[PDB]
C-alpha cells in the first residue's frame, strides 16, 4: 500500500536480558516511528539513558551479507576502532542486527570486554521488521529476556548483543530493511552541529568507517562527501567489497574496461559515475592498508583523519586533541614545523 | 620401480584418484594441518560424513575442545532442533567443563535447559569419577534401600538439610 498505517503509540521500552552467551549484558531499547524528530532522540539519549555528550561519533557501515574477514586484518582492525572508542569518549552508530560487519563489531567488542575495564557506547539502530522475535519484548520499562541463539530457517535475524543501547525504527512493514537509514542520517546530522564543551565554536566531529560495502556503499559514500560540512571517511583494502573497488581506484586519480566484475547488470549498467565523482572528492578519503603504506593502526587512521577532514586551524586542532586526551595525537600530527600559532 | 614400463599399477592409483575425497595428504610447512595429530583428527570428522550432532559428539568422546571449536562450530552449521541440548546434558554428565563453556558460549541458556527431569536424571548418572553420595542417601534413609533406586529430588533435599 501507499504506507496507510496506523499511528498508533509506542508499547516496546525497557531493558532487554541477553540470554546465551557467556556475558551479563544489558542492553536498554525503545521503539519508535521513523518519522521521529532527532531533537527528541536526543533528548532521550542524554537525560533518560544519562549519556553523557560525545566527544567523537564513529560510523559503521557495511554489507548486509554475511560475509568473513580474514584472520590477522579483523583483528587488528577490531584492536584499533576498540582502542579509538575507548581512549576517547565516543560514539559508535552500527546497524544493531547480527548480520555483517556488525558481527565483527560484536566480537571486537567481545574481545576487549575480557580483558579491559570500562565501556563503549555502542548504539544499534534496527529496523524493527527483521528482530527474530517481535514478540517477548512488549514489556515497558521492564526487563525482558532475550535469546541469542538463531535459526537459519526463520528467514531472520537475531539482535547483536554487546551492544549497549538500541533504536528500533518502525514504518509498519515486517521483513525488509530501508526503515532506518534516514532516521540515523538525520541523527547524525543533529548530533554533528551539537555544541562541544569548548567555547571556540566547533561542533561534534564525526568520521565514517567502510568495511565490505554493496551498490549502496558507494551512494553512503558520496552522500556524505556531499554534506555541506564534510564528512571524512575510512575504508579498508582486504575486504572484497566495493570498499576493495575504491582502494583501488584510490590508486591513479584523476580505465574503463576493467570494471566487469559480474557484480552488476553486465557493462550496461555501471556506478562509475558516483565513483569518479567520489575520486574526485577524494581529498578526504582515506585507505588504510597493513604493511603496504603509513598509519598501520586503524585508531591512528581514524583519529588523524579528523584533524586533516576538519579544515580548521591549529589552535582547533590542538583543542581537539585536548579534548581526546591524546598527546600522541598532538605530538606527532600539531606540533611540526612551521604550523603558525596566533 | 616395477616390471618397466610393461607393468604398472597406474589403473589401481587412478581409482584412487578418483575416489580422492577421503585421502588427506600431509606436508610439512605447507598450508594447512601443519600437525599430523590434527591431520589424523578432522580427517575422521569429514571422513564419517556424518550430522553436526554426531560430529559434536565424537568430539565430546575424545575430549577434544579444540577440534570442536574449529571444525564444528563454524559459520552456518544448521544445528538440529533439540541437539545441542541433548550435547549440553552429554557434556554436563561426563564432567567435561570446557564443552560446557562452549555450548553456553555458542547458543544454550542454562534457563531453558534445565528441568526437573533433567536435575533428577543428573542425579542418578553413571558416568563420572567416585562420589559417596549414594552412602548419604542410605544413611539419611536409615537404610532398608532397595537395590536399583532412583534418587529423586526430595532425598536430596532432605540430605541436604
Amino acid at each position: 500500500i501507499s504506507k496507510h498505517t496506523q499511528l498508533s503509540p509506542t508499547d516496546a521500552f525497557g531493558t532487554i536480558e541477553f540470554q546465551g552467551g557467556g556475558h551479563s549484558n544489558k542492553a536498554m531499547y525503545v521503539r519508535v516511528s521513523f518519522d521521529t524528530k532527532p531533537d527528541l532522540l536526543l533528548h532521550l539519549m542524554t537525560k533518560e539513558w544519562q549519556l553523557e555528550l560525545p566527544k567523537l561519533l564513529i560510523s559503521v557501515h557495511g554489507g548486509l551479507q554475511n560475509f568473513e574477514l580474514q584472520p590477522k586484518l579483523k583483528q587488528v582492525f577490531g584492536k584499533g576502532l576498540i582502542k579509538a572508542a575507548m581512549t576517547t569518549g565516543a560514539w559508535i552508530f552500527t546497524g544493531g542486527v547480527n548480520t555483517g560487519v556488525i558481527r565483527h563489531v560484536g566480537d571486537a567488542l567481545k574481545d576487549h570486554a575480557s580483558k579491559s575495564r570500562g565501556k563503549i557506547c555502542t548504539i544499534g539502530i534496527a529496523p524493527w521488521g527483521i528482530v527474530e522475535n517481535q514478540e517477548d519484548l512488549i514489556g515497558r520499562d521492564v526487563v525482558r529476556p532475550y535469546q541469542t541463539m538463531s535459526n537459519p530457517m526463520s528467514k531472520l535475524t537475531v539482535l547483536n548483543s554487546m551492544h549497549s543501547h538500541f533504536i528500533l525504527a518502525d514504518n509498519g512493514t515486517t521483513g525488509k530493511y530501508g526503515a532506518e537509514v534516514k532516521l540515523r542520517r538525520q541523527l547524525e546530522k543533529h548530533i554533528s552541529l551539537q555544541k562541544i564543551n569548548t567555547r571556540i565554536g566547533q561542533g561534534v566531529p564525526v568520521v565514517a568507517l567502510i568495511v565490505e560495502g554493496g551498490p549502496n556503499v558507494i551512494s553512503i559514500v558520496l552522500e556524505y562527501l556531499r554534506d555541506t560540512p564534510p564528512v571524512p571517511v575510512v575504508v579498508c583494502d582486504g575486504s572484497g567489497r566495493a570498499s576493495d573497488i575504491l582502494a583501488f581506484g584510490h590508486k591513479y586519480s584523476e580505465v574503463t574496461i576493467q570494471k566487469t566484475f559480474t557484480y552488476t547488470r553486465t557493462q550496461a549498467q555501471h556506478l562509475f559515475i558516483i565513483l569518479m565523482e567520489c575520486m574526485k572528492k577524494k581529498e578526504l578519503i582515506t585507505v588504510f592498508r597493513m604493511g603496504s603504506e603509513g598509519h598501520q593502526d586503524i585508531d591512528l587512521a581514524i583519529l588523524t583523519a579528523l584533524l586533516k577532514g576538519a579544515n580548521a586551524s591549529a589552535p582547533d586542532q590542538l583543542s581537539l586533541a585536548l579534548a581526546w586526551n591524546r598527546v600522541d595525537i598532538a605530538r606527532s600530527q600539531i606540533f611540526i614545523y612551521g604550523q603558525q600559532w596566533p | 620401480y616395477t616390471r618397466t614400463q610393461a607393468q604398472h599399477l597406474f589403473i589401481i592409483l587412478m581409482e584412487c584418484m578418483k575416489k580422492k575425497e577421503l585421502i588427506t595428504v600431509f606436508r610439512m610447512g605447507s598450508e594447512g594441518h601443519q600437525d599430523i595429530d590434527l591431520a589424523i583428527l578432522t580427517a575422521l570428522l569429514k571422513g564419517a560424513n556424518a550430522s553436526a550432532p554426531d560430529q559434536l559428539s565424537l568430539a565430546l568422546a575424545w575430549n577434544r575442545v579444540d577440534i570442536a571449536r574449529s571444525q564444528i562450530f563454524i559459520y552456518g552449521q544448521q544445528w538440529p532442533v533439540g541437539s545441542l541440548e541433548q550435547a549440553m546434558l552429554d557434556a554436563l554428565v561426563l564432567d567435561r567443563v570446557d564443552f560446557v563453556k562452549l555450548l553456553i558460549e555458542n547458543g544454550v541458556s542454562m534457563h531453558r535447559f534445565l528441568t526437573i527431569s533433567r536435575l533428577e536424571e543428573l542425579y542418578n548418572t553413571r558416568h563420572g569419577p567416585s562420589n559417596t553420595l549414594y552412602h548419604l542417601v542410605r544413611d539419611v534413609k536409615k537404610g532398608n534401600l532397595p537395590p536399583d533406586y532412583r534418587i529423586s529430588l526430595i532425598d536430596i533435599g532432605l540430605v541436604i538439610e
